[PDB]
């Protein structure tokens, strides 16, 4: 099996890629075959600050976040703010399951120190402002999952695909 | 008449009551403007608003017994008997609760967050098509509520033994009575039953025959009840509950696919269904049919007395308008399946095996007219007299549904006295006396050559033996040429005779997507259904008993691939998957992709004769163990479930009281009351319990006779002043009616059955079905049918013991790690913070036949229904009941291996669960066999352990001092142990069980430890 | 800014102290005055690790780790062993809540590293076995007052909320 790295969804140009190398292997997690971005995960209580973002947490179920999993390098090989976590993959709050999933993992979620001595101030709002939709695929798809997304039968709805799904949570701080 | 007033009932009480009532947030009722009806009215913004008349009031009363239990006027009062703690109590037990503190829409900011989801799902249905608005909302109501992760709340904080979602569906089902009685009154409790299911399943050479014949039972019944789904929407089906069917949801999607709908709303609703109705298995989307034949078997409707054909509903013409309608709606499905099979077979007129099916579907038209399944329908009725005084409910009306369902059950058991096999309807006298029987193939040297699957009907397609097939296929009419032979042989074995009915089983076994004709029903024309089947190349391969007997071998050469690979290179073992075929078997699908080609017929391989020694040598060099020819046919069935639907107490005290005892409940008055008094007091916790605690006090030995008010008036009247709103609460009558309620409960010795009691048991029975399917997939098994309480699977002999262990406990709600998207929490299946009750008390017996893969599947299935269903009926063991030692008879898990029989009780405690600590010892003898079996194959204990027990047995039997027996088994273990550090204990509550059996051709050792030894010999006998 | 603590309630003999001297006041959450243990706290998405009696997060919103928020001092030493967060009291998963407390808090939650040297699994488990309730409630929580077990007329009631409320998810490793 391959070790993975869940890439999240920002709002600004800063926290889109945050990783320097690509697949390495060949077997992956997320698929967008023709109609929908399949196999996307959700994690409860984890903001990513959408600027200076390293997965700051939240302490309730109502908070969550969603983004696709890629089996890429652990974010330019830093040994500071990871989790060194893995589990039989029967414990993933994934959306749009498709097919038998591998029953292992090795994920290093870049979850840093929480935002100390500040209240939640967390904002539930989905992704909007299509200029932000084009902002993300500008740098996260045309080379990471670019086997598709350039000449597929339907690419312009993959932008539509993130319209429905992603509704992150940020601390507004 | 346009009634459609059930949506007013399905939302009359929002899934936020317990937080809105006796408020927690109390501001989402502020931030829009009776208190809980306001938040109930606000969410009704799609269409017609709530009617404060005969649309909820009377229906909500007869829906559940929470108007009798906790009083009629204090139910509708939300006042004085308050309790500001939202517990959720199980319905079968009451000593088990969850706690439901706060997950719910608290503000309109969060409240409308889901109303936009409700609307964005029904915004796609044209507003003229209200029947799709109800059908869709019916299934997705609690689904979109579970996705938006909200805790499930009880229908009443006082008596928390009813989930609000179930009580909502309950009052909507009773709504068909209330409505049709407000009009010219008539209301029916229709019920359908299938005569001889097991005998229909047991007719098949292969498992694809077993699987198809087990799928016809579900399809033919689904094609009937889908007519009621189309006429009066859902909620007219009490059993099986629709709110979790895999058959309904599948039919529901193809309705949206029909008539056009938003492609990302039919999809928006398809991740809901895949996540919850199924468990993350979109295999049905690729299969295009629901993978598992869920057999309801016993369907009970609650119909209104209103019939269509007036272009809209009218008064029903005659009472027989419903029985005749089903009987003809049932034979239509058989005709419409013979139609599609005829059409499809001519579409593929070439390709072989279909030019044969064409030749018989035409030669035997008259025979195939008759359905091979022969259901039986019954019906009762109600009138305005039995339910109303003038226009309001009458006293004692609350028991009408219970009594009406009583007559329905009796009428079934009354008719089950005469068993009419479906073969009797056929006309075969002149077809056998004179040689007019069409015999495509060989000519019977001796008459007509009975079928090899049935055994009863004569055969139409006789098959030559393996002298040689080609020169005997092509000359005879069977084969037109030679190329079709290898295509006929692929579906019919040489020597196999087939009757018209069984060939239809084989034909549908070659193309299971044809079942869509019955699955959808009156949605697509038969030709449109067939077209999509010839417009594709789906290849659905179904396992056989030789495939199941090769799991550990396949799974061994699948991880020694490269090594086992070079030597053959040509034997289709290292062939590469050349197609993308699929299967309902979630083990074939699960691998299929390790260059191993799981499609190879093992009977041309290690299970062959020209190739046996070869693959013995092949397996020899690679340390691969030669496979055993034995599989395990596991058949589960719950105990006294239908007897539980009558509200009886036999599922609780299985064996201590039997179904026969209810002919005179006074003979068991001491026990039936000890339980019923316990169920009532524990249910309905809060300030109310001490009130009812005193009402059951003043009964016991033919007590006060309404002269108990004195003790309980003080309870109520000193409580009614806690709020100045008492309208006309005649407390001297209120406490009387409550005393009248519990009286009938204790006199009848059984819970008074209401719709909510049924809908809850029914829905839980459908959720337990979900977890039961993950377990049969987890243990590499093959589900043959699993509908509700029943189950039929084919496991390997290896995973059979631990399957029973997990399956038995998962049925009781207790369990380890989640299976799909649902966990098992001590008698409460939980789906994303939503707690749902299970059936912890209901016993569940098992029947394991370890059979050779070559044994005739007719007599293996027959034994499984005549090893348990008449052997489980006679087995008694010494159960621990309230400090005493009584004799229970249920929940036994029988094992059988060609003469050897074993019985392993799963409870040893007669009220199987009375506290949350009762779960961890259900099936506690199984892991005793599992641990023992584990220590043997590791050489830590010799297999001679099973052979020496005989001499230690007489001492362990005669010894009644447990400190002495815990040394005799410690000695018997260590003597024939192969090491010096094996410390294997026996739970010590297993010393003395004395399983007996009344004059039967089944010899069971009369002690538990001996049965543990026989169970191992049976498990080990089926591995060599 | 109440310097809060979270002593959770598993069967382990590893929750002995893990904490030190008192809140800085007496505005506690052991609201056992009325009918036993009130105002429960349940973390969503954490393990209990069955050993090394701290908590480990696992990213499915399916887990429950329960225990009472009795404040105090985190052994007077730790800063990284806790999330160091600031809750406004309205962003938790609570049970048996009383009149709303609209203040803000200090957060120290016993944290074990994710450290998936092994694989992470979830094991359902609860409390039974009279000695298994005899051990821990006498270890710590009876000493919150020690007026409990002194005059407490709800001994038969408080003893049950250990087996009624606090159901945690073990590690199975
Ligand atoms: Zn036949």
């Amino acid at each position: 099996s391959t070790q993975r790295e869940y890439v999240f969804i920002p709002i600004t140009n800063s926290i889109t890629i945050d990783v320097k190398i690509t697949i390495g292997g060949s077997d992956h997690i997320t698929n967008i075959d023709e109609r929908g971005i399949h196999n996307v995960l959700v994690i409860t209580g984890y903001a990513v600050d959408e600027k200076n973002g390293r997965l700051v947490p939240t302490l309730d179920p109502c908070d969550y976040v969603k983004g696709i999993l890629v089996a890429g390098t652990p974010q330019q090989a830093q040994s500071n703010d990871f989790l060194t976590l893995k589990l039989p993959a029967n414990k993933l709050y994934l959306i749009r399951k498709k097919g038998n999933i591998s029953d292992d993992l090795k994920i290093y979620i870049p979850y840093s120190s929480p935002d100390a001595r500040n209240s939640m101030k967390t904002k539930p709002v989905s992704i909007s402002d299509d200029t932000i939709v084009n902002n993300i695929i500008k740098e996260v798809f045309d080379k990471i999952y670019n086997i598709t997304q350039k000449e597929k039968v339907k690419i312009e709805k993959v932008k539509e695909d993130i319209k429905e799904l992603f509704s992150y949570y940020a601390l507004e701080q | 008449e346009f009634l459609d007033y059930k949506i007013i009932a399905l939302l009359h009480d929002p899934p936020n009551k317990a937080w809105v009532i006796t408020g927690r947030a109390r501001n989402l009722t502020q931030q829009l403007s009776r208190k809980h009806e306001k938040v109930a009215k606000y969410i009704i913004n799609q269409l017609f608003g709530k009617n404060y008349s005969e649309k909820v009031d009377n229906a909500d009363k007869l829906a559940s017994s929470i108007d009798r239990y906790l009083g009629s006027i204090v139910y509708k009062e939300r006042s004085l008997f308050e309790n500001r703690s939202i517990f959720l109590k199980n319905i079968l037990l009451s000593n088990i609760q969850r706690d439901i503190g706060n997950l719910f829409p608290k503000d309109k900011s969060k409240l409308d967050n889901l109303i936009l989801e409700y609307k964005k799902l029904l915004n796609v249905i044209n507003k003229t098509n209200l029947i799709l608005k109800y059908q869709l909302f019916y299934l997705i109501y609690e689904l979109v509520w579970i996705d938006s992760k909200y805790e499930n709340t009880p229908s009443d904080t006082r008596n928390p033994t009813h989930t609000i979602f179930d009580h909502l569906y309950a009052t909507a089902a009773m709504m068909n009575w209330i409505l049709s009685l407000e009009k010219e009154a008539k209301g029916y409790l229709l019920g359908i039953d299938t005569i001889g299911v097991a005998d229909f399943i047991s007719k098949g050479r292969k498992t694809r025959d077993l699987w198809i014949s087990s799928y016809l039972v579900s399809a033919l019944l689904w094609y009937v009840i889908t007519w009621f789904i189309e006429e009066y929407g859902p909620d007219v089906i009490l059993f099986p509950s629709l709110r979790f069917n895999q058959f309904y949801a599948f039919y529901l999607l193809e309705k949206l696919r029909k008539e056009g709908v938003s492609e990302d709303v039919i999809d928006e609703i398809k991740e809901l269904i895949t996540k919850y109705i199924f468990n993350g298995d979109d295999l049905f989307e690729n299969l295009k049919i629901p993978p598992y034949p869920i057999i309801p078997g016993r369907i009970t409707l609650i119909l209104p007395g209103l019939i269509r054909e007036g272009e809209e509903y009218k008064k029903v013409q005659d009472d027989n308008c419903f029985i005749s309608k089903v009987k003809e709606r049932y034979n239509e499905g058989w005709r419409k399946l013979i139609e599609g099979l005829r059409c499809y077979s001519e579409r593929k007129r070439e390709d072989g095996f279909w030019n044969l099916v064409c030749r018989v579907l035409k030669l035997t038209e008259d025979l195939l007219q008759t359905t091979p399944l022969n259901i039986r329908v019954k019906q009762v009725s109600v009138t305005e007299d039995e339910i109303f005084n003038n226009n309001k409910l009458r006293s004692d009306s609350w028991k009408i549904y219970d009594n009406k369902y009583r007559q329905l059950v009796s009428e079934f058991k009354k008719s089950k006295l005469v068993k009419v096999t479906p073969e009797s309807r056929l006309k075969l006298f002149e077809l056998t006396k004179f040689d007019k029987l069409p015999q495509i193939g060989e000519k019977s040297k001796r008459g007509y050559e009975f079928c090899t699957s049935c055994g009863v009907l004569p055969a139409v397609v006789i098959m030559p033996k393996e002298d040689e097939l080609e020169k005997k296929l092509i000359d005879l009419g069977i084969a037109r040429d030679e190329k079709d032979v290898r295509s006929i042989k692929n579906m019919i074995s040489p020597g196999e005779r087939l009757c018209p009915w069984c060939l239809v089983k084989r034909a549908l076994g070659a193309e299971p997507r044809l079942m869509r004709i019955l699955l959808l029903g009156d949605l697509y024309s038969v030709e449109k259904i067939v077209n999509e089947i010839v417009s594709r190349d789906v290849k659905i391969e179904i396992p056989s008993t030789s495939d199941i007997a090769s799991i550990k071998t396949f799974e061994e050469m699948i991880e020694k691939k490269n090594e086992i690979c070079e030597d053959l290179k040509e034997e289709e073992v290292c062939e590469k998957p050349s197609e993308s075929v699929l299967s309902m078997w979630q083990w074939f699908n699960k691998n299929y992709y390790n260059g191993i080609n799981l499609t190879i017929d093992p009977e041309e391989y290690w299970f062959s004769e020209k190739r046996r020694r070869y693959y013995f040598s092949v397996f020899r060099r690679h340390r691969i163990t030669f496979p055993s020819p034995y599989y395990a046919l596991v058949r589960a069935d719950s105990d006294y479930l239908g007897d539980l639907l009558e509200g009886k107490l036999t599922p609780y005290l299985a064996g201590i009281i039997d179904s026969g005892d209810y002919a005179n409940i006074s003979e068991k008055k001491e026990e039936v009351n000890k339980l019923l008094e316990e169920y009532l007091v524990n249910a309905g916790s809060g300030s109310i319990v001490d009130y009812v605690k005193t009402v059951l006090k003043c009964i016991r030995e033919n007590l006060n006779k309404c002269s108990c008010a004195e003790k309980i008036y003080s309870n109520e009247v000193a409580k009614v002043m806690f709020r100045v709103n008492v309208e006309k609460a005649n407390v001297e009558e209120e406490v009387k009616n409550s005393l009248e309620y519990f009286e009938t409960i204790l006199n009848e010795g059984r819970i008074i059955v209401t719709p909510a009691w049924h809908v809850s048991i029914s829905s839980a029975l459908n959720r337990g079905l979900l977890v039961e399917l993950e377990l049969v997939n987890k243990h590499k098994g093959f589900v043959i049918y699993a509908g509700g309480d029943d189950l039929l699977a084919m496991l390997p002999v290896d995973e059979v013991l631990d399957f029973i262990k997990e399956s038995r406990r998962a049925f009781a709600g207790f369990g380890t790690e989640k299976l799909g998207n649902m966990c098992l929490e001590n008698g409460f299946v939980r789906i994303n913070n939503a707690y749902y009750p299970s059936l912890p008390i209901v016993g569940r017996s098992y029947s394991v036949i370890i059979a050779h893969y070559a044994d005739p599947l007719f007599f293996v299935i027959n034994d499984s229904y005549n090893l348990l269903e008449e052997g489980k009926e006679i087995i008694r063991y010494r159960v621990m009941y309230n400090g005493e030692y009584k004799d229970a008879k249920k929940d036994v898990a029988i094992f059988r291996y060609q003469g050897l029989t074993s019985v392993i009780p799963l409870s040893l405690k007669r009220p199987i669960v009375s506290s949350v600590s009762d779960f961890n010892e259900i099936a506690s003898i199984i892991d005793v066999i599992l641990e023992l079996k584990k220590r043997i194959d590791e050489g830590r204990i010799s297999v001679s352990l099973l052979y020496d027990y005989e001499k230690y047995k007489h001492l362990i039997v005669a010894s009644d001092e447990k400190y002495l027996t815990e040394f005799l088994v410690k000695d018997w273990i260590k003597r024939n142990s192969l090491r010096k550090h094996v410390e294997f204990t026996i739970d010590e509550k297993l010393y003395g069980v004395r399983l007996t059996i009344e004059n039967y051709p089944i010899k069971i050792p009369n002690d538990l430890i001996s049965n543990i030894v026989y169970t191992l010999r049976i498990i080990y006998g089926g591995e060599k």
